[PDB]
């Protein structure tokens, strides 16, 4: 059960990433780390206005195939 | 014996007759590298009156490099990581041999006061902080019930 979605920057830059609907908010800011070198602790998702949490899945969020959630960045973030 | 030991039977003294308000802090009786501590939740703070408890751990290297310290209460606070552990800069990059225990719990205690959600160890609790000031209230007053309990 897998689908396609992707997760675009506010300067534009896009990526895209196959997850499941019960892969968590910490597993898909891990796949970023290793696909945009940014650790997790300075990402922020956001998706129809709700920021994601750790521990949550992406099905609760609603986040459904194709869907773009929103990575904000923050630096130094630490 | 230790210069650690040493500095540290100063640190104790120092706690066991002029210790800051609302801390408070001793070695175990048998092993004096290892202290657990407290601190209260200053007035006037979201955290008013929780009661949080702490745990030191020194080695030799001691007082050249910071003991290492987190929280063993459930914290929700912008400088605390999950794990109990604290971002401040004191313990990690700026360490200097003049900090004590007194110093150091004091420092910890500010936080409560001026968090510093520039610096985020608790990224929720960072963003709350800064964009749902109500929702940060509540989340910090749930940590204040279960450090009595």
């Amino acid at each position: 059960i897998q689908m396609q979605i992707f997760v675009k920057t506010l300067t534009g830059k896009t990526i895209t990433l196959e997850v499941e609907p019960s892969d968590t908010i910490e597993n898909v800011k891990a796949k970023i780390q290793d696909k945009e070198g940014i650790p997790p602790d300075q990402q922020r998702l956001i998706f129809a206005g709700k920021q994601l949490e750790d521990g949550r899945t992406l099905s609760d969020y609603n986040i459904q195939k194709e869907s773009t959630l929103h990575l904000v960045l923050r630096l130094r973030g630490g | 014996s230790t210069p650690a030991r040493r500095r540290l039977m100063r640190d104790f003294k120092r706690m066991k007759e002029d210790a800051p308000p609302g801390v408070s802090a001793s070695p175990l009786p048998d092993n004096v590298m290892v202290w657990n501590a407290m601190i209260i939740g200053p007035a006037d703070t979201p955290y008013e009156d929780g009661t949080f408890r702490l745990l030191l751990e020194f080695d030799e290297e001691y007082p050249n490099k910071p003991p290492h310290v987190k929280f063993l209460s459930e914290m929700f606070h912008p400088n605390v990581y999950a794990n109990g552990e604290i971002k401040l800069d004191i313990l990690q990059n700026r360490w200097t041999p003049t900090y004590d225990v007194a110093s150091i719990l004091t420092s910890i205690q500010s936080l409560f006061n001026d968090p510093n959600p520039a610096s985020p160890a608790n990224v929720e609790a960072a963003t709350l902080f800064k964009d749902h000031k109500s929702q940060y209230v509540k989340r910090v007053k749930e940590t204040v019930e279960k450090s009595w309990e």
